[PDB]
């Protein structure tokens, strides 16, 4: 009546690699080029960003082992900060952070799948939404069927992402192998300097976007066979290789395209694909779209699990932990996730939510790392694996704070608007989490609705 | 907890009426998915596909730049071929795509026996200097076009003699210079050449024979439309600069008639817009009209050609003692050592590189806009009627940002009075449009304003931009 491990180290590495590689280096290499310094300086910036992310990884590599509980960044702060902050985190998390992520990835998939039918003219807006919704529904059905198939699907799509990136690297190196200066010698031509507002710094909060998703594996922990060594091994395998792949891809883009051409473009991948390959160029965009497909799957494979954690504590309705007796798949959680994503599809524009996405995730990470050392002080006797010192995280913590600074630079009013959602979520906590005193009619109605749902979809509780 | 137990649920959920419901719901979901797929494919099919790009060459993507006197470009005492390589950055600031150097061959007089088109005059530089200039330009992506005229220091430019020998020598010079890596050629005053059409056709055929990325420029001094069209009766890929838009401009309707008639007669091909072949803008217009024409020439369906010093409003007659055929550029207050203190800080390039209310800033903004958008690159041109003394037209390629230019050549203010119902519905102007820029300071930018009550100040131009309709 409880879900099993059904995950090995290779699956975890595939999940983390796939979720790291989203649109990423396929859609926005221009930013750091035109936001800080010169082309060559951009080659440095990515590398620096990678180190940053790597450092952060080496925190969750220990903290995750410290409290071996599923639901990363939620169950970990459930202990230090009490009950209310954890519920606030989970509520805003499910309400905004997930559906935005799934919808953006699905929309990117739809656009880069439909692009080869509208090369210069823009893709119709109606078709992209329908294709994204179809992708989300199909992936939800696949996950609800059996996790075992989804594991191989994620493995195959991570392999496809790696193959596409390797092909990009190979083509970028071959277009130099024929013999050309390729304007690599001129560097720091218009580097300038870090302005008072910030010039070189201004590129970091855009470069770090592609490095996101380095904690999704910690969401579905305790589902891994012997996580103790597998999780740190997965992190150590995943991070340096993806950082070197991104820096090599940036080099490959710079060695083939001039600065003016990059500035005068939107999709650098399409230009690189149709430039040195000509006819049958559709391979380059399609693969990119295919990549996004796998990404969506990974998100689902984490998101539902987080919900399965919440109802365990009691913060969630008791139904959102139910399990089909013959198929372990947590059906109600998956249905909830897909319904939320489809409701989030009704928007008016793009990037309207991503603006505070960095603020939200960075503040959550910062609070978690702050709570780490306070927990260690309040409980210095535990069976933790490496007994690593707090030397490394402290510096990282300060860097985290710096991000909030930039966060309150572009759209502070949007941040203030975003705060209103959690302020309205406090009454959500007060309604049912704490005020257990409810009239008999409400309890009877809740029980009737739950039993009706259980009758409709065959699910039995977890024990 | 708060729900039916496992064993009771599995005992109760086996009766008929609950498996049938689940099966019906599964069928409904799976049929709705295929319905959505069918809707998506129908949406994809029922849409216009796209419009293919016209595969532009290099000279379709920006404005050219002429240099009639190499020595006087950067002042006396430094005139040399290698001197130019220290200036391309400034040229790169203007984002030009060409550099029409003046004649640099050996020619002392109307002497023909020893006038050669293959030997660089030592007063300018050397062959190695020319190679270095070409290499530096290639690194900077600035294409170089070399002038060729048998006489450029004499009175008659074709020796007033039988043209067989000069035709043969220039034909040899074409193939000799194409080895070095020049990207085109220019010949001026072809109206003084006997049997011009055959020579131009042969030269164009020879030049296009080496590659498809070479250019040929022909310049005349005539203004008759029939005369201009006569030289194109056998060539259609030639760029012919002429004084077609000069000797007029007092009334806006006259210029509109000239442009529309030229486009209708030529059959909507690629033409070059310029007020002359070797003269600056100030040699034909008052000092209050340079901005108007500079806006005009950047938004025409063609390749604008400007002479040096036309981005800072250089005037030959504003400084006494300066020949009108070769004014000295004003890089600073000391750029003119003779009679010092006769030049202000407003006429200097360095004095205009930071003031937004100046010709150079407007020049740079217009050049940036011209070489970026597709509508200004290969868009369609449509001119519609307006009030008297006005010239209003529209540029629209396929589905990109439509541009609408309104020009008031009159000296008195008046209303817009634009008229619809004479353009395709895909090109109909909207009620409100943005304002990309205005040549008259005193207006805001980025504010979507209505077109019903638009008024124009004397000698004012507007460059409204609106998205796809
Ligand atoms: C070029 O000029 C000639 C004059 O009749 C014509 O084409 C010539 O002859 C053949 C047929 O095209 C070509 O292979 C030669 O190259 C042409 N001779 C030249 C260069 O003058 C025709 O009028 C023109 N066609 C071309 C090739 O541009
Ligand atoms: C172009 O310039 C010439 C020279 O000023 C003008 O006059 C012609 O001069 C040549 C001698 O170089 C004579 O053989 C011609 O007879 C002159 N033309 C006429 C019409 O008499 C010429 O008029 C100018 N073109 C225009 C259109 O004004
Ligand atoms: C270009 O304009 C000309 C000149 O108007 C037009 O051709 C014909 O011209 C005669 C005399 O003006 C008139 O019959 C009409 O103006 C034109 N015939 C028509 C269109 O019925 C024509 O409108 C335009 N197109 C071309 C290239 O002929
Ligand atoms: C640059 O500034 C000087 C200083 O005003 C201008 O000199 C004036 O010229 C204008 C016409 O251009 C005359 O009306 C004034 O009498 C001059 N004033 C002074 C105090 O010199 C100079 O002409 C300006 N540049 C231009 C071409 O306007
Ligand atoms: N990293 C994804 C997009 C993304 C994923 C996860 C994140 O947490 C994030 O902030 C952004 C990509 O490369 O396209």
């Amino acid at each position: 009546v409880t879900l099993q491990r059904n995950i090995t180290l290779l699956n975890g590495v595939a999940i983390i690699v796939g979720t790291i590689i989203g649109s990423g280096i396929f859609v926005t290499p221009t930013g750091v080029l035109k936001e800080a310094g010169s082309p060559g300086l951009a080659l440095v910036v990515w590398a620096a960003c990678g180190v940053f992310s790597i450092v952060g990884a080496l925190c969750y590599a220990e903290l995750g082992t410290t409290i071996s509980k599923s639901g990363g960044d939620y169950a970990y702060m459930l202990e230090v900060y009490g009950s209310l902050p954890a519920f606030l985190k989970l509520w805003i998390e499910l309400l905004i952070i997930r559906p935005s992520s799934q919808y953006i990835v699905a929309l990117v998939f739809a656009t880069y799948l439909l692009k080869p039918l509208f090369p210069t003219c823009p893709v119709p807006e109606e078709a992209a939404k329908l294709v994204a919704c179809l992708c989300v529904l199909l992936l939800t059905a696949v996950n609800c069927y059996s996790v075992k198939a989804a594991t191989r699907v994620q493995d195959a799509f991570a392999a496809a992402k790696l193959l596409a990136l390797a092909l990009i690297i190979l083509l970028g190196f071959v277009q130099i192998g024929k013999g050309d200066v390729s304007n690599l010698d001129p560097n720091f031509s218009f580097e300038g300097t870090k302005l008072d507002v910030g010039n070189i710094v201004l590129a970091l909060y855009s470069g770090l976007f592609a490095y996101g998703g380095w904690n999704y594996l910690n969401f579905v922990t305790e589902e891994m066979i012997n996580p103790y060594r597998n999780l740190p091994l997965a992190i150590i395998i995943s991070l340096p290789i993806v950082t070197l792949v991104y820096v090599l891809t940036n080099l490959a883009y710079f060695t083939t395209l001039s600065t003016e051409q990059m500035l005068s473009s939107e999709a650098v991948a399409v230009d690189f694909g149709n430039y040195h390959l000509g006819v049958m160029s559709w391979i380059i965009p399609v693969f990119v779209g295919l990549s996004c497909f796998g990404s969506v799957n990974g998100s689902l494979f984490t998101s539902s699990r987080l919900f399965f954690v919440g109802s365990r504590e009691g913060h969630l309705p008791s139904i959102l932990s139910m399990i089909h007796p013959q198929l372990l798949t947590p059906v109600p959680s998956l249905v909830f996730t897909c319904v939320m994503t489809l409701l989030y599809a009704f928007s008016k524009d793009i990037f309207s939510v991503i603006n505070f996405f960095s603020f939200f995730n960075w503040l959550c990470v910062a609070l978690a790392i702050i709570g780490m050392i306070w927990l260690r002080h309040r409980k210095p006797e535990l069976e933790r694996p490496i007994k690593v010192n707090l030397a490394l995280p402290v510096f990282f913590i300060l860097a985290c704070l710096f991000l909030i600074a930039v966060s309150f630079w572009k759209t502070p009013v949007e941040c203030g608007i975003g705060f209103t959602i959690i302020l309205s979520g406090l009454p959500v906590y007060f309604f049912g989490v704490w005020w257990k005193n409810k009239p008999k009619w409400l309890l009877q109605g809740i029980f009737s609705t739950t039993v009706l749902c259980q009758k409709l979809m065959q699910v039995v509780p977890q024990e | 907890f708060t729900g039916l137990s496992k064993e009771e649920l599995l005992k109760v959920a086996g009766s008929p009426g609950w498996v049938r419901t689940r099966w019906a719901l599964l069928l409904l979901f799976w049929l709705g998915w295929l319905g959505m797929l069918a809707g998506a494919v129908v949406i994809i099919v029922r849409a216009p596909r796209c419009r293919e790009l016209p595969a532009q060459k290099w000279w379709h993507t920006g404005a050219l730049y002429r240099i009639g006197d190499l020595q006087a470009f950067q002042g006396h005492g430094a005139g040399n071929l290698a001197g130019l390589k220290g200036r391309l950055d400034y040229l790169s600031s203007l984002k030009v795509k060409g550099l029409v150097l003046g004649p640099i061959h050996k020619n002392q007089k109307d002497d023909v026996a020893q006038t050669d088109l293959l030997q660089i005059d030592p007063n300018f530089g050397s062959k190695e200097d020319f190679d270095s200039l070409l290499q530096s330009a290639k690194k900077k992506s600035i294409r170089v076009i070399l002038d060729l005229t048998p006489n450029y220091r004499g009175e008659n430019s074709w020796f007033s003699t039988q043209v067989d020998t000069v035709a043969t020598k220039v034909k040899d010079a074409l193939e000799f210079w194409l080895q070095a890596g020049v990207d085109g050629f220019q010949v001026r005053d072809i109206e003084n050449l006997k049997d011009a059409s055959s020579f131009l056709a042969e030269w164009q055929n020879i030049t296009k024979g080496f590659s498809e990325d070479r250019l040929l420029i022909a310049g005349t001094n005539s203004s008759d439309l029939q005369q201009i069209l006569s030289l194109l009766e056998s060539n259609k890929d030639l760029l012919l600069t002429s004084s077609y838009l000069s000797d007029s401009g007092s009334t806006g309707e006259h210029t509109k008639s000239l442009v529309t008639q030229y486009l209708n007669a030529t059959g909507n091909r690629w033409c070059s817009w310029s007020l002359s072949q070797a003269r600056l803008l100030t040699s034909f217009l008052p000092a209050q009209l340079l901005r108007l024409y500079q806006l005009m020439l950047f938004t025409l369906p063609g390749t604008p050609v400007f002479s040096y010093g036309d981005e800072i409003g250089l005037d030959a007659a504003a400084l006494p003692g300066q020949p009108m055929e070769a004014p000295v550029m004003l890089w600073d207050e000391s750029s003119f050592p003779d009679i010092p203190g006769a030049v202000s800080a407003n006429m200097t390039v360095k004095g205009q590189s930071e003031d937004p209310g100046s010709l150079l800033s407007l020049f740079r903004r217009l050049s940036d806009q011209r070489s970026k958008e597709r509508s200004l690159l290969h868009g369609d041109f449509h001119a519609f009627s307006a009030g008297p003394g006005l010239f209003s037209y529209i540029r629209h390629w396929d589905q990109n940002e439509r541009f609408l230019v309104v020009l008031n050549f009159g000296d008195v203010g008046l209303s817009a009075g634009l008229q619809a119902s004479d353009l395709p519905a895909s090109a109909s102007l909207p009620a409100k449009a943005d304002l990309l820029l205005s040549t008259q300071p005193g207006r805001e930018e980025g504010s979507p304003l209505e077109l019903e009550r638009l008024k124009l100040e004397p000698h004012e131009g507007l460059l409204l931009r609106f998205p796809y309709a």
